[PDB]
């Protein structure tokens, strides 16, 4: 994934664009992988990063949402492909005109496949009460997200923040899982980063964190941050957080074996016993 | 170079029919196809970007679809001004490519 | 409403220099989008050839990089291609555009049919 | 050892057995000779035993 961050493959920030619908038996993510473009984070994101590494890719399907009396062309300068762009899977909704309002809306998506989906939506934490009155509008803001096993009723939290890459706002991306023939109804009066294409898991994979280069001539199975472990040895001193079909981490740095005899230079006492000595006379056996 | 083989080069239909046509790009261009309406004698103009979104100003009965390798627009309720050559744009890599086009007539 | 206009004389002999010059009224080139030029064949086949950005960088078609120079000017609000080593095959219509790129090719122009002949 | 200040979250939900509302049941533990004061202006499912 290189400069893509593995949670961006369901959002599509401008470096994950070659990656939106991948399919892999080995996902690789890098230290420079920034999951976002607009600065922010995913809430409960280590549960989400542990779904995706063993998922075998993601097979996006449309959610069929249409939107009315509303603009959906929201972009920002921090997300660049050739111009001011946005995410590939999400929709920065806004107002129609800048200071009238945001009309109240409600949508719903019924899972109709066999597999469980992964929804991911977003709440936008603006910098002030002067920008949510110009992005979305006056009044309070509310984003209820409900299914058969779930409701949370999120809300933004504006305020002044430290800049990371020029902007002082955030976006938190939350996520649930729908089961077959369920629904999620989203009602929201603003401050919402709607999805446009939900995701369905394809198969199986593993996931590794690393910082070295890809080598398709080598054939290996146990992968850590500085590379790949390959032997039949049960114990490894190399890295404790080695994932895959990895050997077991240990503290000490050498453990041994033999083939045969304790050595004599020239539990019954046979090696140097009453036959007290050795040879170099015969040279095939012992 | 990523080739766009827009099939077929010619198709005619009646007013109110449904037509399904394929822009088939050679490699994976995940959501980056942008399709263009050429009137004979007038400039091309944008109708669909990011494979999904209507450029605001066009009437609503356009609906582009498909994803992946093969892509598809549909027109239900054909109208007599819909005589055009519908060009499609690859937008994953450099260099850009266009395609051969198609011909749509009133039968 | 954005509207852009080309200018240029309509004759060129092979291996000469004919320039293409696009002027944009009402909107600047420093706000961040790229500016492509697009080629139009007899038989309405099309190819792209290059662009200049808001940020002074160039990138061209990998069959044509030895032929193209794109630069741009601010007091005229203009962007500038001069195409050398021409051939009679290159009879084409050249469309300048505020090209959004990954959002497609947003604005277009009327386009000028220029002729290459002996 | 405890205060939380809960609040409901209304909205449209998918039906499970005919109804589209929910009830969340929370719980604490009192220690000997403690108290729980409940103040509430609605939306509360009080205990009785």
């Amino acid at each position: 994934l290189g400069q893509c961050g593995l949670l961006g493959t369901i959002t599509g920030p401008p470096q994950c664009d070659q990656f939106l619908e991948f399919s892999a038996d080995l996902i690789i993510e890098r230290r420079e992988g920034s999951d976002v473009c607009y600065p922010g984070k995913f809430v409960n994101e280590e549960a989400l990063r542990q779904i995706l590494r063993e998922s075998g890719g993601i097979d996006k399907e449309s959610m069929g949402f249409t939107y009315n009396g509303i603009r959906t062309n929201g972009v920002t300068s921090a997300c660049r492909r050739s111009g001011s762009s946005f995410y590939a899977e999400m929709k920065w909704l806004l107002s129609n005109t800048d200071n009238a309002a945001f009309p109240q809306m409600t949508k719903s998506y019924k899972n109709t496949r066999e597999s469980p989906a992964i929804i991911v939506w977003g709440i936008h934490h603006s910098v002030s009460t002067a920008e949510q009155t110009k992005l979305y509008g006056s009044g309070n803001k509310l984003v209820t997200v409900g299914s058969s096993n779930y409701q949370q009723s999120f809300v933004p939290s504006p305020g002044a923040r430290p800049q990371v890459n020029g902007l002082s706002g955030r976006i938190d991306f939350h996520w649930l899982i729908l089961n077959p023939n369920d629904t999620v109804t989203f009602s929201f009066n603003g401050a919402f980063i709607a999805p446009d294409r939900a995701s369905f898991l394809r198969g199986k994979s593993m996931g590794i964190q690393s910082g070295v280069q890809v080598d398709a001539n080598c054939e290996g199975d146990c992968y850590h941050s500085g590379g790949t472990i390959i032997s039949n040895l049960p114990f490894q001193n190399i890295d404790s957080r080695a994932v895959g079909k990895c050997p077991r981490y240990v503290k000490q740095r050498s453990l041994l074996l033999a083939t045969g005899m304790k050595n004599v230079p020239e539990l019954f006492g046979a090696i140097a016993g009453f036959i007290e000595n050795g040879w170099e006379g015969l040279i095939d056996g012992w | 170079d990523i080739q766009m083989n827009q099939s077929p080069s010619s198709l005619s239909a009646s007013l109110g029919d449904t037509i399904t046509i394929t822009c088939h790009a050679s490699q994976n261009i995940n959501v980056w196809l942008s399709w263009y309406q050429q009137k004979p004698g007038n400039i091309p103009k944008l109708l669909i970007y990011k494979a999904f979104d209507l450029h605001t100003g066009v009437p609503s009965r356009f609906s582009g679809s498909g994803s992946g390798t093969g892509f598809t627009l549909t027109i239900s309720s054909l109208q007599p001004e819909d005589i055009a050559t519908y060009y499609c744009q690859q937008g994953q890599t450099y260099p850009f490519t266009f395609g051969g086009g198609t011909k749509l007539e009133i039968k | 409403m954005v509207q852009l206009q080309e200018s240029g004389p309509g004759l060129v002999k092979p291996s000469q220099s004919l320039s293409l010059t696009c002027t944009v009224t009402g909107y600047s080139i420093t706000s961040d989008y790229t500016w492509n030029w697009i080629r139009q064949f007899p038989g309405n086949k099309l190819e792209w050839m290059g662009y200049i950005t808001y940020s002074d960088t160039t990138s061209y078609n990998p069959s044509l990089k030895s032929r193209i120079s794109i630069t741009r000017d601010t007091s005229k609000n203009q962007f500038f291609l001069q195409l050398n080593s021409v051939t009679t095959e290159d009879t084409a219509t050249y469309y300048c555009a505020r090209s959004d790129g990954w959002y497609g090719f947003a604005y277009w122009g009327q386009g000028t049919l220029v002729t290459v002949s002996a």
